[PDB]
């Protein structure tokens, strides 16, 4: 810890390092809005009851399958005010935005793998 | 149903107004699948096509059995009592079937012609088959008999459908029938159709005399408690003289049921 | 037929009913004009909006600028419009970045296809109402001209006409076009009487054309715009030679 | 104003959501049920509706417990009474595990009914077609009893009847003192009430079910035992002509 | 969602009417008088006084569990009116809002703020094609240190105002002109004429005999901002006070 | 063709005509089963052609077992000898593709009879209503232009609403009542269609509205607390057979 | 009183009154449309026999394979369409040399049939399907109970066979079988 | 014929209130073979029956094996059988490593009719088929419980749900007294006599139509096919009549 | 007609029916004035808070953005300050990158094209709103109007709203350019008068200039200076 049970589209990394973090900074940074996200529904759970952490989660599904398709810049309108950070700029849009993105991927293979089929 | 997420799903229609509104290239479509979808008659003298079955000769007894286990009574209880030779058939092309539509006839006095046909007919074919057997204005001394099979689950009524009891015998018999009838009569709110129905609207309508059995069996496949219970119905002149060794009959019943027809692999 | 509610369905005959309907989008939009030359690469256009209380935008609204070279005309709904040429610069600039070349035209042109075409295959998005017509030079092709297709059916064509009232236009094209030998004021003028024999015959002004060429010269690509004045002086000796039949 | 009736998303031009209202009525037609709190305790019962004698004893039953001091009394479907109950004993376990002592009666209602609630919000799943009970008791606050219809409500009743046999039981009900009373009559008083409101052309077995707590069983939910449930069934049987 | 939205130009709320009205918002408006009820908040000059109603549909249900005025913040208020099992909710919602902004602002909120979150994410529910707007009447209540006393509304659409004087309920728009009538006439008011006008304005609505205990009082003032809910005491004294 | 019921066919000389239309609901079907229960009228005679598909029952109005025990086709008539009143009970579907020869046979018959008038009772789909439907009544009329001299002034004062035009009329759900229009209008056969918009699912209460707004021009009952209509014996298990045991 | 046109056959999961869901009675009914087979186990062995009904003399014969190579003591004989029994075949291969590097033995030929119809259940609702397999297979082979011939269909079972065909007009492939049969005969 | 609207999904109610689909797969899980499932003091025995598809053919399975102590029966469709098997031996063999007892019956049917509760709510699923007669002995005594196509199990003395069996209970119902004192071999004496009814007339139990299935005290739990079971179908007297 | 009721299909015409729904429902709302002066431009509107109940501070239409570009609704009242916080939070963004503030031209791209993204999408309706923004740049005045489905344009005298055909006839025939803003603000105070159902009043102007010093909004009484005046 897994066994095989096309390397050119997805080759050059070594399993040596993955499971070994970087900069102790790499697993606050990497995994955040999931890591505030669990955390809000914990304390929700915990002080208010099983029902908010459900509904808001699952108004959470309802409304991210309505954006472009993944090879393409999503607006990200919605989501945000019931997020809460509708006012919140950080260093999450400034630095690397996105829209700019430097690498690009085929549009069959990224849609296809957004659908989970691969 | 909903295709993708977010589809405007039209709501499914009941009376059947769905059905929208040419050039000669559609022109002929419609024809060759009417053609393949025409009723002909094919009776197997040599490769014949024949006029009507009914111009041809006379008769008084015209008994049709519809439903296999109508067949598989007809066949098992009333054919000893003489020897029968065949007229002929019919070919269909229904997509929910192709299993046959033989008729028989009695070397005895004619005026029976029992009919064994278990294909399933469309829900249009029927007024063809009913105008290629009868024709358009038949005698007025024929009597009528269909004996039919239909699953539990039609019966309407206060209490559960399942805590109902046994499969049981219902009748629907026209005005011009003088005879009593040997089980109560199905209630208002039950209905009957396809060709049970038209065969029994086409009597009611040419004024001659017509009786209709049902059986509201729980189990679709062929079995002996169902055939069986069809007991009661060998007590009236519809049919009186043409049984004749009962339980000869019921061993090759139960020999036929041995056969263990080829039943659903979807249960157990 | 019923077999065109959602844009996923075949039809009993074999066609793809949403996209054929889409395909008459572009049918309500201004002409388009690019013939090709010699030398230059010729590309006319028409402003729709001639409104008597419209300020004047930079680069028209309908010639853009892709990279240093390419530019691109678009027609019909124009509210998609600025998407794909907004993407279709990102694809430029990032083979740029991936290899130190200019592009090619067609690692752009496919490039823009293949996603025109995959919101033709993923049912629960319209596809793109747009009639993309391209325009630019290399070092491997030498001058060269394409046009789009909503479904994706780009072709290498020489001089062609998108929008309305295309199908007069490119039949009097095909039957006045000087195979081989064009040059670029003849273009220039063929463009002109082609634009004349077109629309509702208003016999045009400085305030309902744009033309943008693509001279390539001193080994530097460079695309400009004609003045407006550079457009009234040309219309005029049109007129000066088509009142020039003789005739009795 | 049939045509609106089929999503929970979807209002009618009166105002009303239509598919809450079916959901109420498809409550119904199930057994009856009722609850009454004394002065210090309370104590339910259920009129359950015997099927044939193959089954036995401690078959499926409608009195289920939430904790050490909390129980319910169902009536409706049974497979959603026992996915609220498994939510409600989630909760209640939960807030035990980290907050000390006992989940007070009142913040447990309120989180179970919301939960109910946030159901017949969306287009997804259908509304929970059951009625709730969950009477308690405490040592300092005193014997509570509350109710919660299967959409949003979650009133306190003094108390109350619920199922088919429900406005006879109303109205019977009214006709009683029980806020001056202990808890060795009003249980003679609900045997009295399920024998005088019982239909017998369309029902054939009983079998009364019964529980109480409060400051006989020092704050503890448990059935009755059978010696006073036999003297209850005796006197309820006698009391009848 | 596998079951798809229904056909017709008001069915759902994602589709536009051929003149451009959403019908679906203009049904959730129409569905608070469902419930039956009226609620009435007069602003003077350093009190916010709101009073309402309450009926009781029968004897053996308790009254101290069936109150229609909830408290949010330490200080702030509302009066809930419409179907009781939304306003239960966004209650809960509101709560949870003031107290991530008090963690992430630290003070007290300001009532606009509240009112534009509850706006917002109300609004958030009339895009997508999988909600229901929940039908409910957020009134406000609360006293603020720059502008002293204020009162603020919002609606299942998600379009807030701010008010000087509010009715929301069955009797909207006879208990408004009422208010405008009265309004035009005075400007200056006080704690014991806020009262007083709140429950004549609701007595002359509903055109029926106030009983001592029939409705409930919550109030704020300068003095004590703490959101207070007045007793039966208080409640009977004013009534038997009025028109005296 | 129409076949007595008796050895002899009775005639009619200028009947007013209640045939039904299917539509979605039935709600056409169920208000004229409601008209027929309640004049108490009685069969005189069977309509019989191969384009509704076959269905045979009891007596729909076994009101005691005198006539408890007949047989009902699909199709059959009715009348009633004192008010010039006769109807149809149309109560099948129709088989594809076959709607025409029914409507040119009905309307051959309607001609061959020589009746007074025809009165048509359908209903259409509700959710296809433009905004101009929505703050005003369902109910509806429409009439042939054969029919304005004689009742047009009498429709008018009881100011009931007409239809809206396109530039034909378009009525979805439908099914056989744009047939018997177009039909008609050629044919100089005068009859009134009496349209109400509904949805489908549960429809008493629209077929009861149906009933007296006929009754508000026909005048078939006493002139206008519900007790008014007989509802007939045969309306007990609409929703299929009873709850099955232990399922609560 | 009325006749009304109810539909449950649209849609994968729908009950009808009376059970039998018809989606899955829809797909056992499309195995007609194919190609005939047939499968006799004997005590010495089984032997398979499955037509090929060339559709053009210019295919070449060899490029369609009905039979087909599952592991050295193991074939089965596929029916219908095409592509489906090609992805059934593939993962039996699979999960067969799966298990021999496992647990270092042969397969048992139940217990690949009970691993390729549990694949095959999975229809409903990830790579999952969305409808059922409308296929038929005749696994047959040899272990150490002796001669073994299998019978899979599209919805669920397994059932034990000695000789049961599956192609079009398999009622007189059956009857003729039955009246044929001895359970006792050598293998020429 | 109000019902063509409102029964082509599972998440909606009717105006009477009922969901319609939990009605139609009641109705369909009696599409198969009678299963008895008799119980005494200290064994359970689980007598079925097996159809068969052809002379030629081999017939179906209808005892499975779960573990040493528990063995279930099935009834109606034949697919989301394996699929809830599965599930049982996970639950079991899970509890089984992490404690180190026998997972008793009481809970592992609790949370069979928890997991068969989740698909009757969402959309886009359906209710499962199966007639579970789940069968063992832990640690209180044999129990037999069953399970419905709706989640609501109950538990049981004796019962015989399946295909055609109403004569059969009429029969486990008249002799319902001696099953508390006998023998093996007399009690499956008379699960093999009550299983004789549901048999059509002129027909005798072979011994390739009976999978008798015993589990008790100091014996797990074994099934008997083949010759096996002709021991016990020897006395069986002559004939019903 | 089938091919309505959904925005993601096109009719066998060429149009989406949705898309031109929107735009009469946002031409059916409040009648908004925009003049584009060579000093500066004016943005005047009128508010449906006539009665004395509601008040003057609080709810409010044109929200300033950063500090020279403004804009005004003629929409759904509930529908655009989700837009407004956008297009608030997009300035912040460029104004943390590229020290210097946004001009109008890119503001205006990237609003137009976050409004858009609902409509090619399925399953959410589009936005109903239509709002015009006007900047100060470069020493230059602008003026943008931002349509339902996203088509910006440099319009000049824009009259759009509430019988907006009126107020394009009306000041088709009075601007003439080389204005200062005392004659602009009288242009767009009479063409309000031309289409209002009653008399100006002190609390039913909203007028907003964005001189070469900010977006002031001008105050109630200076408001009842000019309407006097």
């Amino acid at each position: 810890s897994p066994v095989t049970e096309d390397l050119l589209r997805k080759g050059f990394s070594c399993v040596k390092n993955e499971l070994l973090p970087s900069h102790p900074l790499e697993l606050s940074e990497k995994n955040f809005q999931l890591n505030q996200d669990k955390m809000n529904f914990s304390t929700l759970r915990n002080i208010q009851g099983l029902f908010a952490p459900l509904k808001l989660q699952m108004e959470f599904k309802a409304v991210q399958q309505v954006q472009r398709l993944p090879f393409l810049s999503s607006s990200n309108l919605s989501l945000d005010v019931l997020r809460g950070n509708d006012e919140t700029i950080g260093f999450e849009d400034i630095l690397n935005d996105p829209s700019q993105s430097e690498v690009m991927g085929e549009p069959h293979l990224m849609v296809e793998y957004k659908l989970g089929l691969l | 149903a909903a295709t993708f997420f977010g589809e405007v799903v039209k709501a499914p229609c009941r009376a059947g107004t769905e059905d929208e509104e040419e050039t000669p290239e559609d022109r002929e479509v419609r024809l060759q699948l009417a053609r393949k979808r025409e009723v002909r008659l094919l009776r197997r003298q040599t490769k014949t096509s024949l006029v009507s079955l009914l111009e041809k000769y006379p008769c008084s007894k015209f008994i049709i059995a519809i439903g296999n286990n109508a067949v598989a009574f007809l066949s098992s209880f009333v054919m000893n009592s003489g020897v029968w030779e065949e007229v002929g058939c019919a070919k269909l092309w229904n997509e929910w079937c192709r299993a046959f539509c033989v008729f028989y006839h009695l070397k005895s006095n004619p005026s029976v012609f029992l009919c064994q046909c278990s294909c399933y007919v469309a829900e249009d074919q029927q007024y063809q088959w009913l105008e290629k057997v009868f024709g358009s204005c038949p005698r007025k001394n024929m009597q009528i008999t269909i004996l039919t099979c239909r699953h539990v689950t039609d019966y309407k009524t206060s209490e559960s459908t399942g805590s109902l009891p046994s499969p049981f015998l219902r009748a629907l018999k026209t005005q011009n029938f003088k005879d009593s009838a040997c089980c109560p009569l199905l209630e208002q709110p039950n209905i009957v159709h396809d060709l049970p129905a038209a065969v029994l609207s086409y009597c009611q309508v040419w004024k001659i005399p017509a009786i209709l059995y049902l059986c509201y069996t729980d189990v679709m496949k062929l079995d002996l408690i169902t055939v069986e219970a069809f007991k009661p119905i060998l007590s009236t002149r519809s049919l009186k003289g043409l049984v004749k060794n009962i339980p000869q009959s019921t061993e090759i019943l139960k020999k036929l049921m041995t056969t263990n027809e080829i039943q659903s692999n979807i249960y157990t | 037929r019923r077999y065109d509610s959602r844009t996923t369905i075949f039809s009993p005959e074999g066609r793809l009913y949403q996209v054929e309907y889409a395909m008459e989008a572009i049918g309500h939009a201004g002409t388009c004009l690019g013939i090709l030359a010699n030398d230059g690469v010729l590309l006319a256009a028409e402003r729709r909006n001639i409104h008597k209380l419209l300020d004047e935008v930079f680069f028209s609204e309908k010639i853009y600028k892709l990279n240093e070279d390419m530019a691109c005309s678009v027609a019909g709904i124009t509210s998609d419009a600025n998407v794909l040429t907004n993407e279709l610069r990102l694809i430029a600039q990032r083979y740029l970045l991936q290899y130190q070349e200019p592009i090619p035209c067609e690692q752009l042109v496919t490039a823009l296809c293949d996603i025109k075409q995959a919101y033709t295959q993923f049912g629960g998005k319209r596809p793109f109402g747009v009639s993309l017509l391209y325009i630019g030079w290399d070092k491997h092709y030498g001058f060269q001209l394409y046009q789009s297709d909503p479904s994706g059916n780009y072709g290498g064509w020489k001089a062609t006409c998108i929008g309305n009232n295309s199908a007069a236009a490119v039949s009097m094209l095909k039957q006045d076009y000087k195979e081989g030998e064009m040059t670029l004021k003849s273009a220039l003028a063929l463009a002109i009487k082609v634009l004349n024999k077109t629309m509702d015959v208003s016999k045009l002004s400085a305030e309902k054309v744009e033309i943008a060429t693509l001279t390539r010269e001193n080994g530097k690509t460079v695309i400009r715009v004609l003045k407006q004045k550079e457009v009234e002086q040309l219309i005029k000796k049109h007129e000066e030679e088509e009142a020039k039949a003789e005739r009795e | 104003g049939t045509g609106y009736d089929l999503s929970a998303s979807t209002f009618s031009p009166d105002g009303r959501v239509f598919q809450v209202e079916y959901a109420m009525k498809a409550v119904e037609n199930s057994s009856t049920a009722i609850g009454i709190r004394c002065k210090d305790g309370v104590v339910f019962g259920v009129e359950k509706l015997v099927l044939s004698k193959l089954y036995e004893e401690g078959s499926n039953k409608r009195l289920f417990n939430v904790d050490r001091h909390v129980g319910m009394a169902v009536a409706g479907l049974l497979a959603d009474a026992r996915s609220l109950a498994d939510i409600a004993r989630e909760e209640a376990s939960n807030f035990r595990s980290n907050f000390g002592y006992n989940i007070p009666l009142k913040h447990l209602a309120d989180r179970v009914a919301m939960y109910v609630h946030a159901y017949t919000l969306y287009s997804a799943v259908r509304p929970f077609g059951c009625s709730f009970m969950l009477g308690s008791y405490s040592v300092n606050d005193g014997a509570q009893l509350y109710m919660i219809d299967p959409s949003g409500v979650s009133y306190g009743y003094w108390g109350c009847a619920i199922g088919k046999a429900r406005q006879a039981a109303k109205t019977e009900i009214e006709k009683l003192q029980m806020k001056e009373m202990t808890c060795r009559d009003i249980v003679k008083e609900v045997a009295k009430i399920i024998y005088i409101v019982h239909d017998e052309v369309k029902d054939k077995a009983f079998e009364l079910e019964l529980s109480w707590v409060g400051e006989l069983t020092n704050g503890r939910h448990e059935i009755v035992p059978k010696d006073i449930r036999e003297e209850a069934e005796k006197y309820a049987k006698e009391s009848l002509k | 969602m596998s079951r798809g939205s229904s056909a017709g130009f008001d069915r759902h709320i994602t589709i536009f009417s051929p003149e451009g009205r959403l019908y679906q918002v203009e049904y959730a408006f129409k569905a608070i008088n469902q419930g039956g009820l009226t609620s009435v908040a007069v602003r003077g000059k350093d009190c916010a006084v709101i009073v309402t109603q309450k009926k009781v549909p029968d004897k053996l249900l308790d009254s101290s569990t069936v109150t229609h005025l909830f408290k949010i913040t330490e200080n702030i208020g509302c009066v809930m009116t419409g179907m009781t099992a939304d306003s239960r909710s966004q209650v809960q919602r509101a709560r949870y809002e003031a107290a991530n902004w008090k963690y992430k602002y630290g003070y007290e909120i300001p009532v606009d703020m509240l009112c534009k979150r509850i706006a917002d994410i109300s609004q958030v529910y009339t895009q997508n094609a999988e909600m229901r707007p929940l039908g409910c009447c957020m009134i406000l209540i609360g006293i603020d240190e720059e502008q002293g006393p204020q009162v603020y509304k919002c609606d299942p659409a998600g379009y807030y105002c701010g008010f000087k004087a509010t009715a929301a309920g069955v009797k909207q728009t006879e208990s408004t002109s009422f208010l405008e009538k009265k309004v035009k006439k005075k400007f200056d008011w006080t704690f014991e004429q806020t009262v007083e006008t709140a429950i004549t304005c609701l007595s002359t609505v509903l055109s029926i005999d106030f009983k001592p205990s029939e409705i409930e009082v919550g109030v704020v003032t300068v003095e004590n901002p703490k959101f207070r809910i007045l007793t039966e005491a208080e409640i009977d004294a004013h009534l038997v006070a009025l028109a005296e | 063709m129409f076949v007595p019921c008796g050895e002899s066919a009775p005639d009619l000389a200028g009947f007013t005509l209640l045939m039904p239309a299917v539509s979605v609901g039935n709600v056409g079907q169920l208000a004229m089963d409601l008209i027929i229960s309640t004049l108490n009228m009685s069969k005189i005679g069977y309509f019989y052609t191969d384009c509704l598909v076959p269905m045979v029952g009891n007596n729909p109005y076994a009101t005691t077992e005198g006539n408890s025990t007949e047989l009902s086709i699909n199709a059959e008539v009715y009348s009633l000898p004192s008010r010039k009143l006769v109807a149809l009970q149309l109560r099948s579907i129709f088989i594809k593709y076959k709607s025409k020869p029914f409507c040119e046979k009905l309307l051959s018959w309607v001609k061959s009879s020589g009746c007074a008038r025809v009165i048509v009772l359908s209903s259409s789909h509700s959710y296809q209503r433009n905004d101009l439907q929505l703050r005003s009544t369902p109910f509806r009329y429409l009439l042939t232009p054969s029919m304005q001299k004689s009742v047009q002034n009498k429709i008018k004062s009881l100011n009931w609403e007409e239809m809206e035009k396109s530039f034909c009329i378009r009525i979805p759900g439908g099914g056989i009542t744009k047939t018997l229009y177009d039909e008609s209008c050629s044919k100089e056969i005068q009859m009134a269609v009496l349209l109400k918009f509904v949805s489908e699912g549960d429809n008493i209460p629209d077929a009861l509205g149906l009933v007296e707004y006929l009754n508000e021009w026909l005048q078939i009952l006493k002139p206008l607390s519900a007790s008014r209509w007989k509802i007939p014996s045969s309306w007990r298990l609409l929703f299929g057979s009873g709850l099955p045991p232990a399922l609560f | 009183m009325f006749l009304t046109r109810s539909e449950y056959d649209r849609g994968v999961n729908t009950f009808s009154p009376e059970g039998r869901l018809f989606q899955v009675e829809y797909a056992i009914e499309a195995i007609k449309l194919g190609s005939t087979a047939i499968g006799i186990q004997t005590s010495e062995g089984v032997c398979l026999a499955v037509e090929k009904r060339i559709t053009s003399p210019l295919m070449e014969p060899s490029s369609i394979e009905k039979i087909v190579e599952i592991d050295a003591h193991i074939g089965c004989a596929m029916s219908g369409l095409i592509a489906d029994a090609k992805t059934l075949i593939d993962k039996a291969r699979v999960e067969t040399q799966n298990h021999w590097f496992t647990y270092n033995e042969t397969m048992t030929v139940e217990s690949v049939t009970q691993a390729v119809s549990n694949l095959a259940l999975q229809f409903g609702e990830p790579g999952a399907m969305s409808r059922p397999f409308g296929v038929a297979l005749l696994f047959g082979g040899v272990d150490e109970k002796g001669p073994q011939l299998f019978h899979m269909d599209p919805s669920g079972t397994f059932v034990q066979c000695d000789a049961r065909a599956i192609g079009s007009a398999s009622e007189g492939a059956q009857s003729s079988l039955q009246e044929v049969y001895h359970k006792s005969m050598t293998l020429k | 014929m109000f019902r063509n609207q409102y029964d082509n999904d599972v998440t909606v109610w009717s105006p009477q209130g009922r969901i319609h689909q939990i009605e139609y797969a009641m109705e369909a899980v009696k599409q198969g073979s009678a299963t008895v499932g008799l119980k005494s003091k200290t064994h359970a025995v689980l007598v079925a029956l097996k159809r068969a598809q052809s002379e030629l053919a081999a017939h179906q399975k209808k005892i499975l094996h779960v573990d040493n102590h528990i063995g279930i029966s099935i009834a109606g469709l034949t697919a989301d059988a394996r699929l809830l098997c599965n599930f049982m031996r996970q639950e079991c063999l899970d509890s089984r490593f992490v404690f180190d007892r026998p997972l008793p019956v009481s809970r592992l049917v609790s949370l069979i009719g928890s997991k068969t509760q989740i698909p009757t709510q969402r959309y886009g699923r359906r209710p499962y088929g199966v007639g579970l007669l789940i069968a063992g002995y832990d640690d209180m005594g044999p129990h037999i419980f069953q399970t419905c196509p709706s989640a609501n199990y109950f538990d049981c003395r004796a019962m015989s749900i399946g295909a055609r069996s109403q004569s059969a209970r009429t029969y486990l119902e008249r002799h319902m007294s001696e099953f508390m004192e006998c023998n093996l071999n007399e009690l499956v004496k008379h699960g093999l006599r009550a299983l004789r009814e549901t048999l059509p007339a002129e027909q005798d139990l072979t011994t390739k139509n009976v999978s008798i299935g015993i589990v008790g005290k100091d014996l797990e739990f074994t099934i008997y096919d083949d010759d096996d079971v002709s021991p016990f179908l020897e006395g069986l007297e002559e004939r019903p009549q | 007609r089938g091919y309505s009721f959904s925005l993601t299909t096109f009719s066998p015409s060429g149009k989406l029916v949705q898309i031109e729904y929107a735009l009469a429902a946002v031409a059916g709302g409040a009648p908004s004035v925009g003049i584009k002066a060579a000093n500066g431009v004016v943005l005047a509107t009128e508010k449906k808070q006539k009665s004395i109940l509601y008040d003057e501070r609080s709810v409010h239409k044109v929200e300033p953005i950063t500090k020279h570009i403004g804009l005004v609704y003629s929409g759904m009242g509930p529908d655009y300050r989700v837009l407004v916080h956008r297009a608030r939070k997009l300035a912040q963004q460029y104004y943390l990158v590229y020290q210097e503030p946004i001009p109008t031209a890119q503001l205006v791209q990237r609003v137009a094209s976050v409004m858009q993204e609902y409509t090619q999408s399925g399953g959410v309706r589009p936005f109903g709103v239509s709002l015009l923004i006007c900047g100060w740049n470069e020493g230059r005045p602008y003026l943008f109007q931002s349509d339902p489905s996203g088509a910006y344009f440099a319009w000049k005298a824009t009259a759009m709203g509430k019988n907006y055909v009126n107020g394009k006839t009306f000041l088709e025939k009075r601007y003439n350019e080389d204005l200062e803003l005392e004659d602009a603000i009288h242009t767009a105070i009479l063409t309000l008068k031309e289409s209002f159902e009653g008399q100006m009043t002190e609390d039913n102007i909203e007028v907003g200039i964005c001189n070469e010093a900010g977006f002031r909004r001008l105050t109630p009484t200076e408001v009842k200076d000019y309407l006097a005046a």
